[PDB]
């Protein structure tokens, strides 16, 4: 099973999740993710620093941005 | 053709293989590394096609992108080669490595902006054009997101184990590429990205000139690695879906295998090994 799908504000954006395997959204603009066979999570831009769920990949580049759009990918 | 420590690089040296890159920037040849670097960051998966990363082929990619980069760069000055950051030695924000004369410092707290050095964006000199973060100013924060970098020991533990690769050969895997790659274990490669921060801890990480330093040494990890293990050798030797195998090729490529780049002597010596 995919993870569950999540919609929060998380320090002033909104992050949204939802399988698809899965999505993530930062103010509307997807951002990349991608799953490790042991079930952590990074985006691109946290790349080399798995974290456990989507969720915390969403706020781990919400963290990065310090307020910066994000780009289409 | 010897790839030296940054640590021991003259003034000249220094000056030279600045120059050498900002001229690739300049041209628009050095955004087109970070390119390809990016696509197979965001393609090479654990359960799918991996060459790249995450997969026995992160060494020999990284061998044959590097020397791509440096041939790039010897074409502007052909004096010039890769040198390595030894970062289980020169781990500190007070290595030379980021002084102004070099790759500059950490960035400013606010917005993790390099302020100096060659490639802060005050000096007009390294616009961050391929992105996803959509600044557009090189950044760092050394030592920010993680507090240590790997020490000696560390790579110790690394370079003791004798099998180079093993089944599903991904990011799970146990052996020699994946605890170098970090996936796995104490963490060596993944965590100086993390350590440095910026675009460094992002898929479009050659961004930062310290990339081509970091896996320089990494691949010399790779070297010594083969020098305690003469009795072991890439993996898998064929017949593996998705995976490189010994005699495949590679891309982006196509015309080289990993069978070919074992050997780094045929293209540079350490200064050391
Ligand atoms: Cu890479
Ligand atoms: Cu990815
Ligand atoms: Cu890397
Ligand atoms: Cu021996």
């Amino acid at each position: 099973a995919a993870p569950e799908s999540f919609d929060e504000v998380y320090k002033g954006r909104r992050i949204q999740g939802r399988p698809a395997g899965y999505e993530v959204f930062v103010d509307g603009v997807q951002l990349h993710v991608m799953r490790n066979a042991d079930g952590s999570w990074i985006s691109v831009v946290s790349h080399y620093d798995p974290v456990p769920t989507p969720r915390a990949a969403a706020r781990a580049a919400v963290d990065e941005l310090q307020g910066a759009p994000l780009l289409p990918f | 053709t010897v790839r030296k420590n940054q640590a021991t690089l003259t003034a000249d040296e220094k000056r030279r293989f600045v120059a050498a890159v900002l001229e690739l920037k300049r041209s628009g040849r050095y955004d087109e590394f970070v390119r390809t670097h990016n696509e197979f960051i965001m393609s090479d998966t654990d359960s799918g096609e991996r060459t790249g990363h995450r997969s026995p082929s992160f060494l020999p990619w990284h061998r044959r992108f590097l020397l791509d980069f440096e041939q790039a760069l010897q074409s502007v000055d052909s004096s010039v080669t890769l040198p390595y950051w030894d970062w289980s030695a020169d781990r500190t924000v007070r290595a030379s490595l980021w002084a102004p004369d070099f790759l500059g410092g950490t960035g400013r707290s606010t917005d993790g902006r390099v302020m100096d050095g060659p490639f802060a964006a005050s000096t007009g000199n390294w616009p961050i054009n391929v992105r996803v973060d959509s600044r557009t100013y090189l950044r760092r924060s050394l030592g920010g997101s993680v507090a240590e970098l790997p020490t000696r020991a560390e790579v110790e533990s690394v370079l003791a184990i004798s099998a180079y690769d093993l089944p599903p050969y991904n990011s799970a895997s146990e052996g020699f590429r994946n605890h170098l790659e970090g996936w796995r274990g104490v963490n060596l490669h993944n965590r100086v990205h993390v350590w440095v921060g910026g675009q460094m801890a992002t898929g479009v990480s050659p961004n930062d000139p310290v990339f081509w330093l970091h896996h320089a040494y990494v691949d010399k990890l790779w070297a010594e690695w083969q020098r305690r293990h003469p009795d072991s050798a890439y993996v898998p030797t064929g017949g593996t879906p998705d995976v490189v195998d010994l005699n495949e090729t590679m891309k982006p490529w196509n015309t080289v295998r990993p069978a070919d780049l074992l050997d780094h002597t045929a293209y540079y010596t350490f200064d050391a090994l």
